[PDB]
């Protein structure tokens, strides 16, 4: 009946001031002169373009689980409305820095938005095939008494779909899919108007005029068209790029387009005649979304997000200095010349972590950044060691190389930029690691066996008030930090909530969380119920060297913890016999393959390294 | 790793699998996402059969490699 | 007495040993493929060489391993080219003076079945069993017997001299290809490719059960309607896949399970294409797990006589194929049923044995057979491929097509 | 495996074994399925008459075969 819910969380400091990742969009409010970037990394900053300001971050407004495709600021730069690759579509507040009330109606990544000025409405498709129109006034009216409202949607559409847009007048919604056919409805009756075909693969870019009556596609094969919805045909075609279009722009009077894609340039074509065109500047990676500054025309400069974490403004000053140079190179062998070398501009951004090794005992983790700087963090206790800086990073993962094994209970994913850990019921309580080797000691000298997906989340949920056992908090070992992001998105598909360790010590998140997560969870963070434990058979047998008669074959069986040290005292005492670990150490030789054990070594561990056989393991001493 | 397998009406379908995981394993999520038995359905890999028991190492099946699925015509 | 007049055609069939109707016919077709009866010869000449040079110096050399792994697989070349010697001297006695054998005319591959079932366990007994697998096992081992040798040569070494290099690489030269695993990101659009080898193309057989429109109405209904050929089937195989939904690519280059286009290319074209339908269906349901729902698709597709990999082809494929064997399975299930071969025997004049150890058969030239078991009766081409078509025959379902290089 | 079992009057029976079955083995099913008793059964194939001793494979009995199936009658 339901799906699979996955717990995740994710090691980050309390702000990420720079981006940590690409950035997918950009919206400019020249009311406030600020700037949005939706990154790749799942966080929404806001930034004051102001030239003069040393700092030019605000605030951040951190709430999506995964990609930003597309983002659109709504009600005179008010709310903002994002689409995410989490399944999601959310409603922000733009002035004020937070969430209001988050649209899961779509069933996969939400990958556009289309905003009507006039109408204040807002579609939202996605790649599940569908479309839901939505008004705004509506939409940020949301409440707690009022939190359902009626999905209008589009139909028509077979196929995943990557791009959306909708004219200022709200009369015509087009939308660009792996299809390659735009499909254009009527938003206020939905009736469909007409299909659009021409472009051979798909269409991410997509822009409309005042009226309606004119559209403008960008597509991934490196061409633009201009659609005129009248005669539901296209009128001319801008094979201006070399490599696919992926952001397009165009100013208010819709006459010059500032195209931008994979091979890292942007041009400005007049749509009229697309004999002149100017590169505006050639970026250090592909370029993903624009925003124009429109606080004058002609436009003054041009913001460009690429798949680095820099975002870089460029200054269109000059443009009809470029255009009257008349430079007519009618010969291809002659390179353009840049119109900027150097951003006017620039916001700072991270490093994105692009090479991930978890070592043998499953705690730490050993990541390398793009500025090729490795890291060492910490699962279990969700904090960052030491920044080794640029040194090579097989040799530390050989320096760093453990004789231990643990089974795994986790995975990492940096998709959003970040270190972040996934736990599944199928596997998180699959390791068991005693709590000498685990680094904390007890003040008598115990040493219990805890599970580290077990002890991973009661800390992640220490704050919850059902997990306070009467005060005993969470698991009394540790303390992830607060600021820590804690996710219950189901496997493959949506995220049914995301909040920061702290939050559940509320109200709403703690009635949200009863219902959000899963059964599986509450076995151990609220019933305290100790998870399975994996059990062990292996066979032992008297050695040949050892020179004593083959004894009968016993399959003992034991579990994955035990020590061979004892294993080795008890053949010691009842074989040979028949204080004392150094005797038996001193003379009694346990081998696997005809190899010394290590007495300190487990079990599990001589499975993965000595025996090396799907059969069952087997001892000899 | 992540590899690919050809159902039977001929469209593809993704498995997460690691490199030390016998040819049962992925046969049973195989099962998992199609429904075909495990001992019914047969996995060919660059023009071979995957014989059970085997891991995926010794195969030198990597990311991004297909095993074809088809079953068994007995007669 | 006088229903089949006591005909018996030159083509010797071959007595099956109670259920060995797939082998049989694995067999059969094996034996027409063009230069699989010369390669089996050139390994036996290289095996009989080989074996005779160990025994003379067996008594100089001290310690000698000989271990049965090897002796098996010698073992299976020998079996083959026991039986293949066997049924091309059956066949010149009666093509000589055929009164002797007024019943039917075949000989009992007990040697091979008996090499078989001791190389592979799960052939014992007399069960059913899909010829596939046995073509599979046989071209396996003969391919592994062959680097094993080639690997031996190259130890002892370390106008045209192709003639001791033609049965080195039998299978790779034969039924071995290349692909190209091409994938292509649609968030990035950065395209990383594998190179697997393959030597058939299981190809997808669909029973109108999937891909049903909800509605049908309001969105468009269907493009066209059409009887699913070969080509579309081919098609299906090895063209653009969007990989979308509960699938998504995993790129390396943006570390995000993003849709992807994967299509298969034909790099390196064996000179013989078997193409392996999957009549076979889940029947898409599971019949409430009733121990998986398994099931046949009886109805065949249009298999044409020629085909062209260029639609699929990386490079510019200007040479075409031509059928000349097909395994038809004659049951309404997959547990059980009666394989029969049915091989077009042609190419007279490379049909020829071994360099290294026409007219008279031309009377059946271009002409189809069916091998049913030890019962060979010859079948027009006009009227097997009428019974090929779906409308015809629903018991005799197609179930591999060997296609030759001209 | 499946072998057609005829009779004298033309009524063919389907009947399901191994060939590492014994004629005694198939003989039984048949009575069980049929209700013809064993002794009464007598299995031709090419002119050779099954023992009960043997089995399936001894006689070189293949699938869809037409056994003649001869009954006989104890007294008359
Ligand atoms: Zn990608």
């Amino acid at each position: 009946g339901r799906r699979k819910v996955q717990v995740s969380y994710v090691i980050r400091d309390e702000v990420e001031k720079y981006n940590r990742n690409g950035v997918n969009a950009l919206q400019l409010d020249p009311a406030l002169n600020r700037l949005f970037t939706a990154g790749r990394d799942s966080i929404i900053r806001i930034w004051s373009v102001n030239q003069h300001k040393q700092d030019p971050y605000i605030a951040s407004m951190e709430h999506h689980t995964d990609w930003v495709n597309d983002i659109v600021l709504c009600c005179n730069g008010k709310t903002l409305i994002s689409a995410s690759s989490d399944t999601t579509v959310k409603v922000w507040n733009a002035h004020k820095g937070f969430c209001m009330s988050t649209l899961r109606t779509h069933k996969d990544y939400v990958k556009a938005l289309a905003y009507a000025k006039d109408k204040e409405l807002v579609a939202s498709a996605g790649l599940d095939r569908q479309i839901f129109l939505w008004d705004v006034n509506t939409l940020t009216a949301l409440t707690a008494s009022n939190n359902t409202v009626t999905t209008s949607s589009l139909s028509g559409n077979k196929d995943s779909i990557y791009s959306l847009a909708m004219n200022q007048l709200g009369t015509i919604i087009v939308s660009g899919s792996t299809e390659k056919v735009l499909r254009v409805w009527d938003p206020r009756t939905c009736a469909k108007l007409m299909k659009l075909k021409g472009h051979t693969d798909n269409v991410k870019a997509l822009l409309l005029n005042r009226d309606g009556t004119q559209c403008l596609s960008g597509s991934s094969d490196g061409t633009i068209r201009l659609w005129s919805l009248g005669q539901q045909r296209c009128i001319a075609t801008y094979r201006v790029h070399d490599e696919g279009v992926w952001a397009l722009q165009v100013n208010d009077a819709f006459t010059h387009v500032y195209s931008g894609g994979r091979d890292r340039k942007i041009y400005c074509t007049d749509l009229r005649n697309p004999d002149i065109r100017v590169l505006i500047c050639e970026e250090k990676a592909p370029v993903l979304k624009m925003e124009l500054d429109r606080s004058a025309d002609p436009p003054p400069a041009i913001w460009v997000a690429t798949t680095k974490s820099t975002v870089n403004k460029w200054t269109l000053k000059g443009i009809h200095n470029f255009r009257a140079s008349g430079d007519y190179d009618n010969d291809c062998t002659n390179p353009i010349t840049p119109l900027c070398t150097q951003p006017d501009q620039v916001i700072k951004g991270g490093a994105s972590i692009i090479q991930c090794h978890i070592l043998n005992d499953k705690r730490h983790i050993l990541t390398k950044d793009t500025n090729n700087n490795v890291a060492y963090w910490d699962v279990l206790k969700a904090c960052k060691v030491e920044d080794l800086g640029k040194v090579d990073f097989e040799d530390e993962i050989k320096k760093r190389f453990k004789m231990v094994y643990v089974p795994n209970w986790f995975s990492v994913d940096l998709k959003t930029g970040m270190l972040t850990i996934t736990l599944d019921e199928s596997d998180c309580f699959a390791a068991w690691v005693s709590a000498k080797d685990a680094g904390f000691s007890s003040p008598d000298g115990s040493d219990p066996k805890l599970n580290l997906g077990g002890l991973l989340l009661q800390a992640l949920l220490e704050y919850w008030p059902r997990t306070h056992v009467n005060v005993q908090k969470g698991n009394g070992y540790f303390q992830v930090p607060p600021h820590t992001p804690v996710i219950f998105g189901e496997a493959g598909g949506r995220t049914l909530f995301r909040l920061l360790c702290r939050d559940s010590g509320g109200e709403t998140e703690s009635m949200l969380l009863n219902e959000t997560v899963p059964q599986w969870v509450i076995d151990i963070t609220v019933d305290k119920n100790m998870p399975k434990f994996n059990k062990i058979p292996f066979y032992l047998q008297p050695h040949a060297s050892s020179g004593a008669k083959t004894l009968k074959k016993d399959r003992l069986s034991a579990s994955d913890m035990l020590q061979v040290r004892k294993v080795m005292e008890h053949v010691y005492e009842k074989i040979i016999n028949l204080d004392i670990a150094v005797l038996a150490e001193e003379k009694i030789e346990l081998l696997c393959q005809d190899q010394v054990l290590d007495p300190n070594m487990d079990l599990r561990t001589v499975k993965h390294f000595i025996w090396k056989s799907g059969g069952d393991l087997t001892l000899h001493y | 790793m992540q590899i690919f397998v050809k159902t039977l009406t001929g469209k593809t379908i993704t498995l997460e699998v690691e490199p030390s995981d016998t040819i049962e394993n992925v046969k049973a999520k195989i099962q998992d996402k199609e429904g075909i038995p495990p001992d019914q359905q047969r996995l060919i890999f660059a023009g071979k059969q995957l014989e059970d028991g085997r891991t995926l190492s010794d195969y030198n099946i990597q990311k991004e490699s297909t095993l074809h699925l088809v079953l068994r015509l007995r007669g | 007495n006088c229903e089949k007049r006591e005909n018996l055609l030159p083509f010797v069939g071959l007595n099956n040993l109670g259920n060995t109707c797939y082998l049989n016919s694995i067999l059969q077709v094996l034996y027409f493929c063009p230069g699989f009866k010369s390669g089996v010869k050139h390994l036996f000449n290289i095996i009989s060489r080989k074996k005779e040079a160990l025994k003379d110096e067996a008594n100089q050399k001290d310690k000698g391993n000989c271990k049965e792994d090897s002796l098996a697989s010698y073992e299976l070349i020998c079996s083959l080219q026991s039986l293949i010697i066997s049924v091309e001297q059956l066949q010149a006695s009666f093509l000589l003076n055929p009164e002797k054998y007024t019943d039917e005319l075949a000989t009992q591959p007990r040697r091979l079945l008996n090499t078989l079932r001791e190389l592979n366990p799960m052939y014992e007994g007399y069960l059913q069993h899909d010829a596939q697998e046995v073509l599979q096992c046989i071209l396996g081992n003969i391919q592994e017997t062959c680097q094993l040798l080639k690997k031996e040569e190259v130890k002892n070494v370390a106008i045209n001299k192709g003639e001791e290099q033609i049965g080195f690489e039998l299978v790779e030269k034969l039924f071995q290809g290349q692909l190209v695993l091409r994938t292509r990101c649609l968030e990035c659009e950065s395209l990383t490719e594998r190179r697997e080898d393959f030597q058939d193309i299981s190809v997808p057989v669909q029973e109108d059960e999937l891909s049903k429109v909800e509605e049908s109405s309001e969105i468009s209904p269907e493009p066209k309607t059409e009887m699913k050929t070969l080509r579309w089937a081919i098609s299906q195989f090895a063209s653009v896949e969007r990989i979308v939904g509960e699938d998504k690519y995993f790129c390396e280059n943006c570390h995000h399970y993003t849709e992807a286009e994967r299509s298969l290319l034909f790099d390196k074209m064996p000179e013989v294409i078997t193409i392996h339908l999957k009549c076979f269906a889940a029947s898409g349901l599971e019949f409430d797990c009733y121990g998986g729902g398994l099931s046949k698709i009886n109805t065949p597709l249009l298999t044409p006589l020629k085909l062209s990999l260029e639609e699929w082809s990386t490079k510019p494929t200007n040479d075409s194929y031509g059928l000349f064997a097909v395994v038809m399975h004659s049951g309404i299930t997959i547990s059980s049923g009666h394989y029969t071969a049915s091989v077009k025997v042609t190419d007279l004049n490379s049909l020829e044995l071994d360099k290294g150890n026409v007219q008279s058969l031309k009377e059946y030239e271009g002409k189809w057979l069916l091998f049913d078991d030890s019962e060979v009766k010859v079948t027009e081409e006009k009227d097997f491929l009428n019974s090929l078509s779906p409308s015809t025959s629903p018991t005799s379902t197609p179930y591999l097509l060997f296609y030759k290089k001209l």
